[PDB]
Protein backbone atom coordinates (compact mmCIF):
# COMPACT_ATOMS: atom_id res chain seq x y z
CA UNK A 1 0.00 0.00 0.00
CA UNK A 2 1.21 3.47 -1.33
CA UNK A 3 -0.41 6.71 -0.40
CA UNK A 4 -0.07 9.40 -3.38
CA UNK A 5 -0.63 13.22 -2.61
CA UNK A 6 -0.11 16.13 -5.17
CA UNK A 7 0.15 19.51 -4.41
CA UNK A 8 0.71 22.91 -6.18
CA UNK A 9 -1.87 23.05 -9.04
CA UNK A 10 -4.29 26.35 -9.26
CA UNK A 11 -4.96 29.03 -11.93
CA UNK A 12 -1.52 30.26 -13.71
CA UNK A 13 -1.07 32.56 -16.39
CA UNK A 14 0.11 31.25 -20.13
CA UNK A 15 3.84 31.39 -20.74
CA UNK A 16 4.36 31.12 -16.69
CA UNK A 17 6.81 27.91 -15.26
CA UNK A 18 4.61 25.67 -12.56
CA UNK A 19 6.12 22.96 -10.25
CA UNK A 20 4.19 20.00 -9.20
CA UNK A 21 4.71 18.23 -6.05
CA UNK A 22 3.88 14.02 -5.06
CA UNK A 23 4.01 12.80 -1.90
CA UNK A 24 4.12 9.29 -1.55
CA UNK A 25 3.81 7.41 1.74
CA UNK A 26 9.10 4.55 -2.43
CA UNK A 27 12.65 4.63 -3.32
CA UNK A 28 12.23 1.52 -5.33
CA UNK A 29 9.67 2.04 -8.04
CA UNK A 30 9.17 4.09 -10.63
CA UNK A 31 6.84 7.43 -11.03
CA UNK A 32 5.02 9.17 -13.39
CA UNK A 33 2.53 12.03 -14.11
CA UNK A 34 -0.33 11.67 -16.45
CA UNK A 35 -2.96 14.58 -17.18
CA UNK A 36 -6.44 14.78 -18.27
CA UNK A 37 -8.71 17.15 -19.48
CA UNK A 38 -12.52 17.23 -19.38
CA UNK A 39 -13.85 14.76 -21.72
CA UNK A 40 -10.54 13.85 -23.46
CA UNK A 41 -8.39 10.40 -22.38
CA UNK A 42 -5.78 10.53 -20.03
CA UNK A 43 -2.29 11.21 -21.58
CA UNK A 44 0.91 10.25 -20.58
CA UNK A 45 3.28 13.28 -19.23
CA UNK A 46 6.23 11.84 -17.69
CA UNK A 47 8.31 8.87 -15.54
CA UNK A 48 10.94 8.34 -13.41
CA UNK A 49 13.06 5.41 -12.82
CA UNK A 50 13.40 4.43 -9.21
CA UNK A 51 17.06 5.93 -8.98
CA UNK A 52 16.20 9.05 -10.99
CA UNK A 53 19.11 7.84 -13.35
CA UNK A 54 16.49 7.80 -16.51
CA UNK A 55 13.51 10.07 -17.60
CA UNK A 56 10.79 9.25 -20.08
CA UNK A 57 8.81 12.96 -21.20
CA UNK A 58 6.61 12.49 -23.62
CA UNK A 59 7.67 13.58 -27.39
CA UNK A 60 5.23 16.45 -27.47
CA UNK A 61 6.62 17.54 -24.00
CA UNK A 62 10.21 17.26 -24.87
CA UNK A 63 11.96 20.81 -23.97
CA UNK A 64 8.58 22.38 -22.11
CA UNK A 65 8.41 19.53 -18.95
CA UNK A 66 10.77 17.86 -16.83
CA UNK A 67 10.56 15.48 -14.14
CA UNK A 68 12.49 14.93 -10.84
CA UNK A 69 12.04 12.60 -8.17
CA UNK A 70 13.81 12.77 -4.21
CA UNK A 71 13.70 9.56 -2.35
CA UNK A 72 15.05 10.43 0.82
CA UNK A 73 11.45 12.83 0.79
CA UNK A 74 9.87 10.66 -1.01
CA UNK A 75 8.81 12.81 -3.66
CA UNK A 76 8.91 13.01 -7.25
CA UNK A 77 7.78 16.67 -9.05
CA UNK A 78 6.92 17.73 -12.41
CA UNK A 79 8.22 20.99 -13.57
CA UNK A 80 6.29 22.74 -16.28
CA UNK A 81 7.42 25.65 -18.22
CA UNK A 82 5.94 28.06 -21.41
CA UNK A 83 2.71 27.12 -20.45
CA UNK A 84 -0.20 27.31 -22.94
CA UNK A 85 -4.41 26.95 -22.61
CA UNK A 86 -3.95 23.19 -23.98
CA UNK A 87 -2.44 22.68 -20.75
CA UNK A 88 -5.33 22.73 -18.69
CA UNK A 89 -6.03 19.55 -16.95
CA UNK A 90 -5.85 17.51 -13.98
CA UNK A 91 -2.45 15.97 -13.11
CA UNK A 92 -1.95 12.62 -11.50
CA UNK A 93 0.75 11.27 -9.59
CA UNK A 94 1.10 7.19 -10.07
CA UNK A 95 3.66 5.12 -8.69
CA UNK A 96 4.85 1.22 -9.20
CA UNK A 97 5.42 -0.72 -13.06
CA UNK A 98 6.25 -4.12 -10.94
CA UNK A 99 9.46 -3.67 -12.53
CA UNK A 100 8.63 -3.10 -16.05
CA UNK A 101 10.50 -0.08 -17.98
CA UNK A 102 9.22 3.29 -17.79
CA UNK A 103 9.50 3.88 -21.35
CA UNK A 104 7.70 0.67 -22.13
CA UNK A 105 4.82 0.73 -19.87
CA UNK A 106 2.31 3.16 -18.72
CA UNK A 107 0.41 0.68 -16.32
CA UNK A 108 1.06 2.02 -13.11
CA UNK A 109 -0.66 0.30 -9.67
CA UNK A 110 -1.23 3.50 -7.57
CA UNK A 111 -2.56 6.56 -8.04
CA UNK A 112 -3.28 9.73 -6.69
CA UNK A 113 -6.29 12.07 -6.83
CA UNK A 114 -4.79 14.73 -8.76
CA UNK A 115 -4.35 18.49 -8.77
CA UNK A 116 -5.84 20.85 -10.80
CA UNK A 117 -4.00 23.44 -13.26
CA UNK A 118 -6.00 25.50 -15.63
CA UNK A 119 -3.83 28.18 -17.76
CA UNK A 120 -5.65 31.77 -18.48
CA UNK A 121 -5.50 32.68 -21.84
CA UNK B 1 21.36 7.55 -26.85
CA UNK B 2 21.56 6.19 -29.94
CA UNK B 3 18.42 4.80 -30.95
CA UNK B 4 16.81 1.99 -32.67
CA UNK B 5 13.60 0.61 -33.49
CA UNK B 6 12.16 -2.67 -33.39
CA UNK B 7 8.81 -4.34 -34.96
CA UNK B 8 6.27 -6.09 -32.15
CA UNK B 9 6.71 -9.85 -32.62
CA UNK B 10 10.14 -9.32 -34.26
CA UNK B 11 13.82 -9.31 -33.48
CA UNK B 12 16.33 -6.51 -33.02
CA UNK B 13 20.03 -6.17 -32.61
CA UNK B 14 21.58 -3.91 -30.63
CA UNK B 15 25.18 -3.12 -31.32
CA UNK B 16 28.22 -2.03 -29.08
CA UNK B 17 31.61 -2.51 -30.38
CA UNK B 18 34.53 -1.88 -28.52
CA UNK B 19 37.98 0.35 -28.97
CA UNK B 20 39.97 -2.79 -29.29
CA UNK B 21 39.36 -5.77 -31.56
CA UNK B 22 39.56 -8.34 -29.53
CA UNK B 23 36.97 -10.18 -26.29
CA UNK B 24 36.64 -8.44 -22.86
CA UNK B 25 34.77 -7.98 -20.01
CA UNK B 26 31.29 -6.65 -20.97
CA UNK B 27 27.27 -6.57 -19.86
CA UNK B 28 24.09 -4.91 -20.98
CA UNK B 29 21.97 -3.91 -18.20
CA UNK B 30 17.98 -1.95 -18.57
CA UNK B 31 17.48 1.58 -17.45
CA UNK B 32 16.75 -0.04 -14.11
CA UNK B 33 20.27 -1.09 -13.88
CA UNK B 34 19.49 -4.87 -13.78
CA UNK B 35 21.89 -6.83 -15.70
CA UNK B 36 20.86 -8.63 -18.50
CA UNK B 37 23.68 -10.87 -19.57
CA UNK B 38 27.35 -10.76 -20.03
CA UNK B 39 30.21 -12.86 -20.91
CA UNK B 40 29.50 -15.84 -18.65
CA UNK B 41 26.12 -15.71 -19.99
CA UNK B 42 22.21 -14.63 -19.38
CA UNK B 43 22.13 -12.53 -15.63
CA UNK B 44 18.36 -13.68 -15.66
CA UNK B 45 18.44 -16.40 -13.10
CA UNK B 46 16.97 -14.67 -10.25
CA UNK B 47 13.31 -15.15 -11.25
CA UNK B 48 10.57 -14.04 -13.56
CA UNK B 49 12.25 -11.44 -15.98
CA UNK B 50 10.00 -9.79 -18.81
CA UNK B 51 13.44 -10.77 -21.28
CA UNK B 52 14.07 -14.30 -19.48
CA UNK B 53 14.84 -16.52 -22.62
CA UNK B 54 14.18 -14.04 -24.71
CA UNK B 55 17.61 -12.06 -24.71
CA UNK B 56 20.77 -13.24 -26.55
CA UNK B 57 24.72 -12.11 -27.82
CA UNK B 58 26.42 -13.47 -30.44
CA UNK B 59 29.62 -15.21 -28.88
CA UNK B 60 31.10 -15.78 -31.70
CA UNK B 61 32.19 -12.16 -32.27
CA UNK B 62 33.59 -11.31 -29.18
CA UNK B 63 36.94 -11.78 -29.88
CA UNK B 64 36.40 -9.26 -32.69
CA UNK B 65 35.24 -6.73 -29.95
CA UNK B 66 31.53 -6.98 -31.04
CA UNK B 67 29.12 -7.45 -27.71
CA UNK B 68 25.60 -7.13 -29.26
CA UNK B 69 22.47 -7.43 -27.87
CA UNK B 70 19.63 -9.29 -29.57
CA UNK B 71 16.25 -9.71 -28.62
CA UNK B 72 13.49 -12.08 -29.83
CA UNK B 73 9.57 -11.87 -30.14
CA UNK B 74 9.46 -8.17 -29.35
CA UNK B 75 6.92 -6.60 -26.83
CA UNK B 76 6.02 -3.00 -27.23
CA UNK B 77 7.15 -2.91 -23.45
CA UNK B 78 10.93 -4.15 -24.51
CA UNK B 79 11.22 -0.65 -25.36
CA UNK B 80 13.84 0.74 -23.19
CA UNK B 81 17.27 2.03 -22.90
CA UNK B 82 19.79 -0.60 -22.76
CA UNK B 83 23.52 0.21 -21.58
CA UNK B 84 26.46 -1.95 -22.74
CA UNK B 85 29.46 -1.30 -20.26
CA UNK B 86 32.49 -3.07 -22.14
CA UNK B 87 36.09 -1.64 -19.59
CA UNK B 88 35.29 1.79 -18.79
CA UNK B 89 33.02 2.69 -21.53
CA UNK B 90 29.67 2.66 -21.19
CA UNK B 91 27.25 3.13 -24.84
CA UNK B 92 23.33 3.46 -24.41
CA UNK B 93 20.86 2.69 -26.51
CA UNK B 94 16.78 3.75 -26.32
CA UNK B 95 15.15 0.36 -28.44
CA UNK B 96 11.52 1.74 -29.34
CA UNK B 97 9.13 -0.95 -30.09
CA UNK B 98 6.21 -0.54 -32.72
CA UNK B 99 3.13 -2.90 -33.83
CA UNK B 100 0.85 -1.95 -36.69
CA UNK B 101 -3.02 -3.27 -37.11
CA UNK B 102 -5.83 -2.83 -38.89
CA UNK B 103 -9.33 -2.14 -37.32
CA UNK B 104 -10.55 -5.77 -38.62
CA UNK B 105 -9.70 -9.21 -38.35
CA UNK B 106 -10.99 -10.73 -41.24
CA UNK B 107 -12.06 -8.12 -43.82
CA UNK B 108 -13.94 -5.42 -45.03
CA UNK B 109 -16.57 -4.11 -47.60
CA UNK B 110 -16.10 -1.79 -50.42
CA UNK B 111 -17.36 1.65 -49.26
CA UNK B 112 -15.98 1.19 -45.48
CA UNK B 113 -13.55 3.14 -43.75
CA UNK B 114 -10.38 1.49 -42.48
CA UNK B 115 -8.16 3.27 -39.44
CA UNK B 116 -4.63 1.98 -38.86
CA UNK B 117 -3.00 1.57 -35.50
CA UNK B 118 0.80 1.62 -34.80
CA UNK B 119 1.00 0.52 -31.21
CA UNK B 120 3.55 2.51 -29.69
CA UNK B 121 5.38 3.28 -26.38
CA UNK B 122 4.76 5.61 -24.25
CA UNK B 123 5.43 9.07 -25.00
CA UNK B 124 6.38 8.59 -28.22
CA UNK B 125 4.93 10.78 -30.95
CA UNK B 126 6.18 8.27 -34.57
CA UNK B 127 4.89 9.83 -38.02
CA UNK B 128 3.90 7.05 -40.52
CA UNK B 129 3.72 6.72 -43.86
CA UNK B 130 1.77 4.74 -45.91
CA UNK B 131 1.06 3.30 -48.98
CA UNK B 132 -1.93 1.70 -50.82
CA UNK B 133 -2.19 -1.59 -53.50
CA UNK B 134 -3.13 1.23 -55.88
CA UNK B 135 0.33 3.35 -55.37
CA UNK B 136 -1.60 6.44 -53.26
CA UNK B 137 0.73 7.92 -50.18
CA UNK B 138 -0.89 9.24 -47.36
CA UNK B 139 0.63 10.12 -43.97
CA UNK B 140 -0.34 11.19 -40.44
CA UNK B 141 0.81 10.40 -36.87
CA UNK B 142 -0.03 7.44 -34.89
CA UNK B 143 -3.34 6.15 -36.13
CA UNK B 144 -4.45 7.07 -40.02
CA UNK B 145 -7.69 7.00 -40.96
CA UNK B 146 -8.88 6.13 -44.61
CA UNK B 147 -12.57 7.45 -45.67
CA UNK B 148 -13.75 4.53 -47.82
CA UNK B 149 -12.04 1.71 -49.27
CA UNK B 150 -12.43 0.47 -53.07
CA UNK B 151 -11.71 -2.82 -54.51
CA UNK B 152 -8.80 -1.85 -55.54
CA UNK B 153 -7.04 -1.35 -52.23
CA UNK B 154 -7.30 -4.66 -51.84
CA UNK B 155 -3.89 -6.56 -51.28
CA UNK B 156 -0.68 -5.35 -49.15
CA UNK B 157 -0.09 -1.72 -48.00
CA UNK B 158 3.48 -0.74 -47.01
CA UNK B 159 3.80 1.76 -44.27
CA UNK B 160 6.73 3.64 -43.09
CA UNK B 161 7.16 4.81 -39.25
CA UNK B 162 10.02 7.33 -38.35
CA UNK B 163 10.73 8.41 -35.25
CA UNK B 164 14.35 10.25 -33.89
CA UNK B 165 15.15 10.44 -37.40
CA UNK B 166 15.11 6.52 -38.30
CA UNK B 167 12.73 4.46 -40.31
CA UNK B 168 11.03 1.19 -40.25
CA UNK B 169 8.99 -0.64 -42.65
CA UNK B 170 5.42 -2.93 -41.99
CA UNK B 171 3.19 -5.06 -44.57
CA UNK B 172 0.21 -5.57 -44.07
CA UNK B 173 -2.65 -7.37 -45.86
CA UNK B 174 -6.03 -5.71 -46.25
CA UNK B 175 -8.94 -7.94 -48.34
CA UNK B 176 -11.81 -5.40 -49.45
CA UNK B 177 -14.95 -7.52 -50.47
CA UNK B 178 -17.14 -6.58 -53.25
Amino acid sequence: EVQLVESGGGLVQAGGSLRLSCAASISSVAMGWFRQAPEKEREFVAAITWSGDYTNVADSMKGRFTISRDNARKTVSLQLTNLKPEDTAVYYCAADLRGGSIYGTADYVYWGQGTQVTVSS
Amino acid sequence: KKVVLGKKGDTVELTCTASQKKSIQFHWKNSNQIKILGNQGSFLTKGPSKLNDRADSRRSLWDQGNFPLIIKNLKIEDSDTYICEVEDQKEEVQLLVFGLTANSDTHLLQGQSLTLTLESPPGSSPSVQCRSPRGKNIQGGKTLSVSQLELQDSGTWTCTVLQNQKKVEFKIDIVVLA
